[PDB]
């Protein structure tokens, strides 16, 4: 078996793809649902209309 | 704290009264919520300083339109009756200095 890194790249790209799989659905799922604010969270100060 | 501090203090307060904003600072020593929004310290600072030109407002509101009162007055014009107060005599001693005999005692006309 020929390691050429190309090939090697090859052969490693479904075990690279299923782990990036897993790491990214866990990323989405607790990382953004637990850290993240979803459509322009701010804080809002009111003021009322003085005389 | 037992025999200074109890006469030093309230100079303090009342210097600090003369110099601190008292209706922000009096707005500010109220923090918390009781289910209405706008009364944490952002949207209270906004209104304080809002509030500067609107009590200034509503002071000449009262002055016009309610029944006048004598502090309202004095404070009004409080360098003529407090500090320059002596202005007036000396106004009043120059217009009579012609007949006064201030001009053979130390003084000029
Ligand atoms: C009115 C005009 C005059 C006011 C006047 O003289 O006040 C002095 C003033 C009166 O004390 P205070 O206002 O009752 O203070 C109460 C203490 O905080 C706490 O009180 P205390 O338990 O320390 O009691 C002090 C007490 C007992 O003294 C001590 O326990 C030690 C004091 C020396 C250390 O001293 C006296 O009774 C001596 C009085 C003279 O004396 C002092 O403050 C003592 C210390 C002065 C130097 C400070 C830096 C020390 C280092
Ligand atoms: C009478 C003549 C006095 C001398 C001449 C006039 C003043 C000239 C300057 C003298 C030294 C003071 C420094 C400036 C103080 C100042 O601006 O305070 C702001 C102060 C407002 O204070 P604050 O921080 O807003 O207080 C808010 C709360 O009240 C705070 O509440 P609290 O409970 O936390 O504190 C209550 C109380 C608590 O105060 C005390 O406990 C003070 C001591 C009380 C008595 C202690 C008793 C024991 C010792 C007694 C003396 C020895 C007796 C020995 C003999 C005994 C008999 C044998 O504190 C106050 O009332 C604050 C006023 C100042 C206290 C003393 C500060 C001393 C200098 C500290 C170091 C400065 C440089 C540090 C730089 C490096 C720092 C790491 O404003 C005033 O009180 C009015 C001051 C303006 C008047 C005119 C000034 C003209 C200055 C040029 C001279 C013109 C010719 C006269």
């Amino acid at each position: 078996t020929f390691g050429e890194l190309q090939t090697a790249d090859d052969y490693l790209h479904v075990l690279q793809l299923r782990s990036q799989n897993k790491w990214v659905k866990n990323y989405w799922n607790r990382s953004l649902q637990e850290t993240g604010k979803t459509n322009k969270a701010h804080v809002i100060s009111p003021q009322e209309q003085l005389r | 704290a037992n025999f200074v501090i109890p006469y030093l203090k309230p100079v303090a307060d009342f210097w600090n009264s003369l110099c601190i904003d008292q209706h922000q600072d009096s707005l500010f020593q109220f923090k918390g919520q009781t289910g209405s929004l706008g009364t944490d310290w952002t949207s209270k600072y906004l209104r304080s300083e809002q509030d500067v030109y609107n009590h200034k407002y509503l002071q000449y509101h009262k002055r016009v339109h309610e029944a006048p009162e004598l502090t309202d007055v004095i404070s009004d014009n409080v360098y003529r009756l407090t500090l320059f107060a002596g202005v007036e005599r000396v106004l009043s001693v120059r217009q009579a200095q012609a007949i006064l005999k201030t001009q053979f005692a130390g003084a000029t006309e």
